[PDB]
């Protein structure tokens, strides 16, 4: 995340954190219930094993528990050429305990939040990765609000193709995005105080470029999919 | 603005349109409350809440 603020206690507590071999963060993920997590289907090609972290803010110090996947749900459609698909569902082989710092992020049903989440001036986008378009991974975990970008106007900045299974969010000069590391982390939309899982934090052209905004996996296109995954 | 499209129908969360009233409804792990507008949540950690 470039810019934004540090997530205080208790205030990302559906944040996860994919983790590789050297116990290394290189993307995030969001907690959907105590066996589930949602990912970015691009965040499977960046490690061969990866294990799943929860409560950890802090990457130098150990709330935290670490979590190997059982089964790794892939969506059959994702393109490595577009990002279109962009979508992953992890089951872990332990059930995650809540507590503070951890605990699920609501799913919505797919017309309301069509309606009422993607329709609010911002979302929250949050993760562990990069502060700078170069520089090296955040210890601390991050967030930011970031203004949903009318779909018009995002196609007309975007050098790539943006399908309807993803969406625009973030500042057109304003110097703060998501970034590398960030990718299959957490976009939510609050609603009276209740936050909603609307979108997974997937692609941009550099990180806080002028004249472009960050672009993520339309989690309402998906929602039918995503119950389906957790019921097999 | 009338039903759903006015303050969300009252409801806290889900907000549907049946026949020509409001019908709310909550994620999982929230009850709808006996006003048929409110969720409670069922346990400790319910979805979408920050633990503060
Ligand atoms: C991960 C990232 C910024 S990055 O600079 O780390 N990686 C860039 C490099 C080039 N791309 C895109 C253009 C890309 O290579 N794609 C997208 C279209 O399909 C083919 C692959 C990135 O995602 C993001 C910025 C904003 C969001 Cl949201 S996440």
């Amino acid at each position: 995340i470039v810019g934004g603020q540090e997530c205080k206690d208790g205030e990302c507590p559906w944040q996860a954190l994919l983790i590789n071999e050297e116990n290394e963060g290189f993307c995030g993920g969001t907690i959907l219930s105590e066996f589930y997590i949602l990912t970015a289907a691009h965040c499977l090609y960046q490690a061969k094993r990866f294990k799943v972290r929860v409560g950890d803010r802090n990457t130098e110090q150990e709330g935290e528990a670490v979590h190997e996947v059982e089964v790794v749900i892939k969506h059959n459609r994702f393109t490595k050429e577009t990002y279109d698909f962009d979508i992953a569902v992890l089951r872990l082989k332990t059930p995650i305990t809540f507590r503070m710092n951890v605990a699920p992020a609501c799913l919505p049903e797919r017309d309301w939040a069509e309606s009422t989440l993607m329709t609010q001036k911002t979302g929250i986008v949050s993760g562990f990765g990069r502060t700078h378009e170069k520089g090296r991974q955040s210890t601390r975990l991050k967030m930011l609000e970031v203004p949903y970008v009318d779909r018009n106007s995002c196609k007309l900045s975007s050098s790539f193709i943006i399908t309807q299974n993803m969406f625009c969010a973030g500042y057109d000069t304003k110097q703060e995005d998501a970034c590398q590391g960030d990718s299959g982390g957490p976009h939510v939309t609050r609603f009276k105080d209740t936050y909603f899982v609307t979108g997974i934090v997937s692609w941009g052209e550099g990180c806080a470029r002028k004249g472009k905004y960050g672009i993520y996996t339309k989690v309402t296109a998906f929602l039918k999919w995503i119950d389906r995954s957790m019921k097999t | 603005r009338k039903l759903c499209s006015l303050d969300n129908g009252d409801c806290d969360q889900f907000c549907h349109e049946e026949q020509n009233s409001v019908v709310c409804s909550c994620a999982r792990g929230y009850t709808l409350a006996d006003n048929g507008k409110a969720c409670i949540p069922t346990g400790p950690y319910p979805c979408g809440k920050q633990t503060l």
